[PDB]
């Protein structure tokens, strides 16, 4: 019933020695001729028949998702999008999943070719990833020359070329419509999303935009066994998602952990600073940068899982730990954190362009500690304002941690508020 | 004669009592430049945090 420490049988290995012929002798493109030879009804069945939840920031499940992008018939030619861009700040799986192992990616798009029904992918690196971008060129460059991806791969009629795309040091690459509207020309502005969906208009084409992550669990499921990975983790999250511990630790690592495993636990496998949960003050945050950060009372009890960590009121999407010590500032930290989404925001909504740069200006004021008591509980407010009325999930994404300084916490603010206002006055 | 010490016997004698309360009356415990400055208090909004006009 419980989460397995680490499992000997990881979908992902790829870390000390792989180049182009050493992903052949790892143990990937073994059943590539078999998988292509395959239908999209046993692709795609597969997929939806194991459970595999979204390995991306959003906590949407894959099976559903991969099904509206079928294509029964349509004029326009489908297209296959890879969003490989790194997302919240902790979460480092961009730079582990594509620089030391490329073609576990590269194998998912050529299983994800015949399924979804796509004439050309697109691999979405960010700007700010050049080393990453030479060593996925390079994997793409052998797999071309050797026969296996354009005009004829592993023996079948589907023919689709995976090319490398770069963008320019960009956090709104994230929403499934951010990142096909970057690459469309126009500005990095994300698209309405409940009239068009990822499925009606994407480069003028009916696509399906993945995380990385996530298209590296599609060539997992279809050569090893379906139950392999269904069986590890829990009922309703399934599939071994890379959590990496950051923050303020004595040895920040990122681990293939397995799914629903216990956050104090999760630090002890990792080597934390002070303790796992007893000296250092537990703010440790469950996500990237997206969720709320977790009191130091409910925080071993709870477990890292897809769905489970949603009932605790801190939904973990992003899947990265970010451990804060009882030296470091609470305040300071995440005021740094919604500046970063002042950094980022887009500028479409204004309830974010003219919220969130409105929220941080009151958030510097609660670091020097110049606010009245009531403005903590106005706060509160704002941010309910802000989560429910946007395009993107950005609104969202800097509602939920603002939220987490409310909750739990309080007398933490109240007197940083009280000592500076006395002092000053 | 206009000593005030003898007309004060002859209007107090004239149908009722006087003295007390003059007809002119503005001598003492009127307030020129009314106050010091002073601050209007504010009413059940102002003090941000449940003031929608949903509920008002
Ligand atoms: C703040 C935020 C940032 C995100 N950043 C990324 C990202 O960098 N890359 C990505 O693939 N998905 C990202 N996502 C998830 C998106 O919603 C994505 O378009 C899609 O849902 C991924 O689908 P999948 O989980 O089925 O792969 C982000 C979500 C949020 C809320
Ligand atoms: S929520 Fe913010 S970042 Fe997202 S589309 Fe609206 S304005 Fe842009």
């Amino acid at each position: 019933s419980l989460k397995d420490e680490d499992r000997i049988f990881t979908n992902l290995y790829g870390r000390h020695d792989w180049r182009l012929k050493g992903a052949q002798s790892r143990g990937d493109w073994y059943k590539t001729k078999e998988i292509l030879l395959k239908g999209p009804d046993w692709i795609l069945g597969e997929v939806k028949t194991s459970g595999l939840r979204g390995r991306g920031g959003a906590g949407f499940p894959t099976g559903l998702k991969w099904s509206f992008m079928n294509k029964p018939s349509d004029g326009r030619p489908k297209y296959l999008v890879v969003n490989a861009d790194e997302g919240e700040p902790g979460t480092c799986k961009d730079r582990e999943i594509i620089r030391h192992d490329p073609h576990k990616l590269v194998e998912g798009c050529l299983v994800g070719g015949r399924a979804m029904g796509a004439r050309a992918a697109y691999i979405y690196i960010r700007g700010e990833f050049y080393n990453e971008a030479s060593n996925l060129q390079v994997a793409i460059r052998e797999a071309y020359e050797a026969g296996l991806i354009g005009k004829n791969a592993c023996g079948s009629g589907y023919d689709f070329d995976v090319f490398v795309v770069r963008g320019a040091g960009a956090y709104i690459c994230g929403e499934e419509t951010a990142l096909i509207e970057s690459i469309e020309g126009k500005q990095g502005k994300p698209r309405l999303k409940p009239p068009f969906p990822a499925d009606v208009g994407v480069f003028g084409c009916p696509t399906t935009v993945a995380n990385v992550e996530t298209v590296a669990v599609s060539p997992t499921i279809c050569r090893r066994g379906g139950a392999w990975f269904a069986s590890f983790g829990r009922e309703r999250n399934s599939g071994t998602k890379l959590f990496n511990i950051s923050g303020h630790v004595n040895n920040p690592c990122t681990v293939e952990e397995e799914m629903s495993v216990p956050l104090k636990e999760l630090i002890e496998k990792h080597a934390g600073g002070v303790t796992g949960g007893w000296d250092n003050l537990l703010a440790v945050i469950p996500g990237g940068s997206s969720t709320p950060l977790i009191p130091k009372s409910v925080c071993e009890t709870v477990l890292m899982d897809f769905d489970a960590l949603i009932q605790a009121q801190t939904g973990l999407g992003t899947a990265a730990v970010i451990v804060m010590d009882r030296s470091t500032d609470i305040v300071k930290a995440i005021a740094r954190l919604i500046e970063f989404y002042k950094h980022e925001s887009c500028g479409q909504c204004t309830p974010c362009r003219e919220g969130v740069d409105w929220m941080n200006k009151v958030m510097a004021r609660f670091v020097r500690g110049d606010a009245r008591p009531a403005e903590i509980d106005s706060l509160w407010e704002i941010s309910k304002q802000i989560e429910g009325h946007t395009i993107c999930a950005l609104g969202d994404g800097a509602a939920w941690p603002v939220q987490g300084l409310i909750r739990h916490f309080r007398p933490e603010l109240e007197e940083r508020m009280q000592q500076f206002a006395q002092q000053h006055q | 004669a206009s000593a005030t010490r003898f007309i004060q016997w002859l209007r107090n004698w004239a149908s009722g009592r006087d003295l007390q309360a003059k007809l002119q009356l503005r001598y003492q415990e009127i307030s020129k430049r009314t106050q010091p400055p002073p601050k209007l208090p504010v009413g059940p909004s102002h003090k941000l945090s449940n003031n929608y006009y949903c509920t008002r």
